[PDB]
């Protein structure tokens, strides 16, 4: 908030792209789509439980 | 690959129980051993962890196991303390026997021994220790310098070093060191391994420690007074 | 200051210039040629109509005929007729036809995948050739195998045969790899693909191979074009997932590499770099030689080659107030450039909590000592002691 | 992966199972010994407690193994029940063997070896006790010493095993003193104690005591427990309580 | 109070963009009608951890997933109890729909 930038968690989901529609070359999208809406502030939780 | 247990050989011949019972060998203090003609010096890095480590009670890195054969080690510390001790049990009961002083080529067949069996055994580990065995026969004069590693191979070496990145102090003995005129005066010699133990200590006078066998059970333990000023000499030439 | 000012003084002028110049000149292309140009955008214009209905081609048959499939799904039997030609004509390619009836009116279309967007990169780097400064007895290695027979192909004729394919970059981490990947590549200007070895590996089974036809047919369009499969050593023992990843997936993907890179295929002028930190790790046929040629080791930075590598990282920074630079190389044995780019990275951090702008030489020994701190654990010195 | 049986090493010359046996030691109590040349304090802290825990009517962190070494304990008690029977048997058969109170490097020594047997040989699991030695014996005087679940020892001034470890050892290092006294070496292990542990009021119940001394009279050594009360007071001195 | 009802093949995609318009309707209707209770009686098809979306089969449902989390959003506030739902497994449940 201070920053002003978005939040935009990541966690290697299905959910977050409806096209290619996995996480694995979502990693080149994320760049793209933060670039955008830049500054942010990717939040990759590595929970490494999650799936 | 396999090493999942010790017995199962392997498609390369490389029991790898024993390989990275080597790898094992660099995590403990560099020791280097250089012989002359008239002494063995064998010296060993003496790695200070706390300054509340004590000098009074606190163990030395380098252990007699009898009166004119001294002994250095590199590696698992846990393991080199019952090394040493069952070097010690037959290298008494070698007088027992004979009614002779303990021989370095029969000691370093020992060493190698009680190693080996542990290898060859799969109910035990290996130890991961290496050792350099310095010493004189009692019969006669002549330097020698034995090693052993987890294997259960020994050697003899003019000089060698071990532990700690022994590598790059293996390199630096190579090119100072002379096979056709080892150094014949016990003073020139000792200098020899200050100069190595001085790089991997980086800094310390200190953290030096240096430890000599001469002939006729002769074996003393410098005092740290004395190697500052081969450490003196050795700054101002440099 | 007035160093920089120089070409500050030639960059300005020249192409700011330029774009007032091409900004009225957009009018002034049209007027020397406006009755070939014009007389041909008429006769283009009336046999094509409006709309332009985009199909996306099967294929042709070589007698002026073709299929296509368009996307608003009827197939359309069409004439390959009328500024058009069989050569442009290609499978894969996205045609233009006239609506009301399919005559192919041209093509102007072949790329517009969000795959092709990934494979390619729209790259500035911050260290360009001579930041890779020391080791250079192995520079000039990977040199002779990728940049030196794209500048003059004249040295490899004048030895006769062809120029080695590929290398190998293999060594301890911290050791440079990256940057030469990237600095080799700025030299030449050839197209610059970069995929992971970690985005090799697929979330979908039995498309990891796919998405390896892709790297190899985006190279050879582009080419001469250096391809990057960077960390290769994720192959052996690092994998998204079991039951829709499998370990068929794994094996599949090599034997892929192995058609493209030296199969019947061949894929000749395509210089191919693998950066990998062990080739114990890799396949044995993909470190088969004559697909990747010769290796180059690399290994801990040694003592005057740290020298260069401080100074790459200690030119940005303000220097050493009392300099002891040439002592901090000294202390440092057997150690990484990263260990270099992390010491001024954490002399500028200490710096970074006071909040002051300056840096001072007595930052350099602390910083120095913590993070040699970070690298040692308690359990090394455990496990021995 | 690796993190199965003894014989097995990891292709990094690491066996894990040293490594987690020394994890162990830090889920039981912070345990200090600070070496003063006027005696030697050995403190406890207690690993968890209630209100209904009687433990005023014994001591089961502090264990004497003869008349003149006694040892904390810090780690499982179950491990270290063993351990402790046979370190006490040894050091009176030293006694019935050479007629001397057994001496504090021979009995460090032993069980280093012991420590390092049940990792090295057979099927049996290693052992995960760290025990703070403190001993007289004619010849070095005072010793501290402790030993890892390693099985290898080092001597020290000061010491701290258990939970903690870094911190505890930290704040003793910053206010040690070289001659020291004996009175201040208990007031720096309650003044450290404090800190780093999670008990929002020290109590005297939360702590056990033993001293040993030879300056307590000469002539003879003498090792002094602190009863509840004892403990209850000094609290009060140094003004926690 | 006013109870209302699907299950997730009556959210049944059998003509192209049929699907995502069922979520709007149970929604829009709750709210006008507040207090209101909507139930979806099982979601273990909208409710999938996983999802291609490498063919047009899955996207309509993947869409009508999406829009369910909006919709559940905006409903925070209001007097109406928010949606109840329930489940078969423990891990037909995404982070998304459990968040
Ligand atoms: N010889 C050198 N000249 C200049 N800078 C160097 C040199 N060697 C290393 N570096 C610096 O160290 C940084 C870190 O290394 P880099 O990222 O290139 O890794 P690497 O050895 O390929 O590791 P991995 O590929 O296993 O992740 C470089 O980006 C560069 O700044
Ligand atoms: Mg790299």
């Amino acid at each position: 908030h201070h920053t002003d930038c978005k939040f935009i968690r990541v966690s290697g989901a299905e959910l977050v792209q409806k096209y290619i529609g996995e996480g694995s070359r979502m990693v080149r999208e994320l760049f793209v789509m933060a670039r955008e809406h830049a500054p942010s502030i990717i939040f990759m939780d590595e929970i490494d439980s999650i799936g | 690959g396999y090493d999942r247990a010790l017995s199962i050989f392997s498609p390369d011949g490389h029991i790898f129980q024993v390989e990275y019972a080597l790898e094992a060998v660099k995590r403990g203090t560099c020791a280097v051993g250089v012989k002359g003609k008239n002494c063995v010096v064998l010296g060993c890095e003496r790695r200070s962890t706390l300054k509340l480590q004590d000098t009074r009670i606190t163990p030395s890195k380098v252990s007699k196991i009898d009166s004119h054969v001294v002994l250095s080690f590199s590696g698992l510390n846990a393991d080199s303390r019952i090394l040493i001790e069952k070097a010690r049990v037959e290298a008494q009961s070698h007088r027992l026997t004979l009614e002779d002083p303990v021989t370095v080529e029969y000691l370093t067949r020992y060493v190698a021994g009680v190693q080996q069996r542990y290898t060859q055994s799969g109910g035990v580990r290996p130890f991961g220790v290496s050792t350099l065995i310095a010493g004189f026969d009692p019969r006669d004069d002549e330097p020698k310098l034995y090693q052993t590693e987890p294997s259960g191979i020994y050697s003899s070496w003019s000089a060698q070093t071990i532990g700690r990145n022994s590598k790059t102090v293996r390199e630096f003995l190579e090119k100072n060191y002379d096979r056709k005129e080892p150094p014949a005066t016990v003073e020139e010699c000792v200098k020899l391994t200050v100069r190595s133990l001085l790089e991997v200590v980086q800094t310390g006078a200190k953290n030096i420690e240096i430890t000599v066998v001469k002939p006729d059970s002769d074996i003393v333990a410098l005092s740290s007074e004395e190697i500052n000023q081969y450490v003196t000499q050795i700054e101002q030439e440099k | 200051t007035r160093c920089k000012l120089k070409l500050l003084r030639m960059e300005r002028i020249k192409d700011h210039l330029l774009l007032e110049e091409e900004f009225v000149s957009n009018s002034e292309i049209l007027k020397p040629f406006e009755k070939k140009q014009e007389e041909e955008k008429k006769q283009l214009e009336e046999i094509r109509g409006n709309p332009l209905s985009i199909g996306t081609l099967e294929e042709i048959i070589d007698d002026d005929h073709a299929i296509v499939t368009s996307p608003t799904m009827p197939d359309y039997y069409v004439s390959i007729l009328s500024f058009v030609d069989k050569e442009l004509l290609e499978p894969g390619c996205s045609v233009l036809l006239h609506h009301k009836t399919m005559s192919i009116v041209g093509v102007l279309q072949d790329d517009a995948d969000p795959m092709v967007s990934v494979m390619k990169m729209d790259k500035s780097p911050t260290e360009s050739y001579s930041d890779i400064g020391g080791l250079e007895s192995q520079i000039q290695e990977i040199k002779e195998s990728v940049e030196l027979p794209l500048t003059h192909p004249e040295l490899y004729e004048e030895m006769g045969i062809k120029p080695p394919k590929g290398v190998i970059l293999y060594g301890a981490p911290g050791t440079g790899k990256t940057l030469l990947a990237k600095a080799v590549a700025n030299q030449t200007s050839a197209t610059f693909l970069r995929i992971v070895g970690s985005e090799l590996i697929q979330k979908y089974l039995g498309d990891g191979p796919r998405l390896c036809r892709q790297i190899f047919k985006v190279a050879g369009e582009n080419a001469p074009s250096i391809v990057f499969i960077d960390e290769i050593d994720a192959i052996g023992t690092k994998r998204y997932d079991s039951n829709s990843g499998g370990e068929r997936e794994i094996q599949r993907t090599m034997l892929e590499l192995l058609n493209q890179l030296d199969g019947f295929d061949d894929r000749g002028d395509v210089k191919v770099i693998m950066a990998t930190n062990k080739i114990e790790t890799l396949d044995p046929a993909l470190i088969r030689p004559g697909r990747i040629d010769r290796k180059i080791l690399f290994e801990n930075p040694d003592l005057s080659t740290k020298k260069k590598i401080l100074g790459i990282h200690t030119s940005k920074m303000n220097l050493s107030e009392d300099v002891n630079l040439e002592t901090l190389v000294t202390t440092k044995d057997d150690l990484s450039g990263a260990d270099i780019q992390a010491m001024c990275t954490e002399a500028g951090l200490l710096a970074l909590r006071e909040r002051r702008m300056q840096v001072t030489a007595e930052d350099f020994k602390q910083a120095k000592e913590r993070v040699m701190k970070n690298k040692v654990e308690e359990n090394l010195e455990g496990l021995y002691l | 992966r690796y993190d199965s049986r003894t014989t097995i090493f990891s292709p990094e010359g690491r066996l894990y199972q040293v490594e987690y046996a020394l994890e162990s030691i830090s889920h039981a109590g912070t345990a200090i010994g600070i070496m003063a040349s006027d005696g030697i304090v050995l403190a406890a802290e207690r690993k968890v407690t209630s209100t209904l825990l009687e433990q005023d009517t014994s001591t089961e962190k502090l264990y004497k193994l003869n008349d003149k070494i006694a040892v904390a304990v810090a780690g499982l008690t179950a491990d270290a029940e063993i351990l402790i029977n046979t370190a006490r048997i040894h050091a009176q058969n030293y006694l019935k063997t050479y007629n001397e109170d057994i001496p504090v490097e021979i009995l460090v020594r032993r069980l280093s070896d012991i420590k390092q047997g049940y990792t090295q040989h057979g099927g049996l699991r290693p052992f995960g006790v760290s025990f703070i030695y403190a001993g007289y014996d004619d010849r070095y005087g005072y010793q501290l010493y402790t030993s890892n679940p390693s099985g290898n020892y080092t001597g020290w001034k000061a010491i701290s095993v258990g939970a903690n470890t870094s911190a505890a050892q930290t704040l003793l290092q910053m206010d040690y003193k070289d001659d020291m006294k004996v009175d201040d070496a208990i007031e720096l292990a309650l003044k450290t104690l404090s800190k780093t542990t999670d008990s929002s009021a020290l109590t005297y119940d939360r702590l056990e005591f033993a001293t040993i001394r030879k300056g307590a009279n000469d002539g003879e050594v003498y090792q002094k427990i602190f009863k509840p009360q004892e403990i209850k007071d000094i609290l009060v001195k140094t003004g926690i309580t | 109070a006013a109870f209302i009802r699907v299950n997730g093949s009556e959210f049944v995609h059998k003509y192209l963009g049929e699907g995502p318009r069922m979520v709007r309707d149970v929604f829009r209707l709750a709210r006008e009608n507040a207090p209101s209770i909507i139930f979806i009686d099982e979601v273990d098809s909208i409710a999938t951890k996983r999802f291609d979306a490498q063919t047009g089969s899955d996207r309509e449902v993947q869409r009508i997933l999406i829009e369910l989390l909006t919709q559940m959003d905006g409903f925070d506030q209001s007097t109406n109890v928010k949606v109840i739902m329930a489940t078969n497994r423990a891990d037909t449940l995404d982070p998304a729909l459990l968040r």
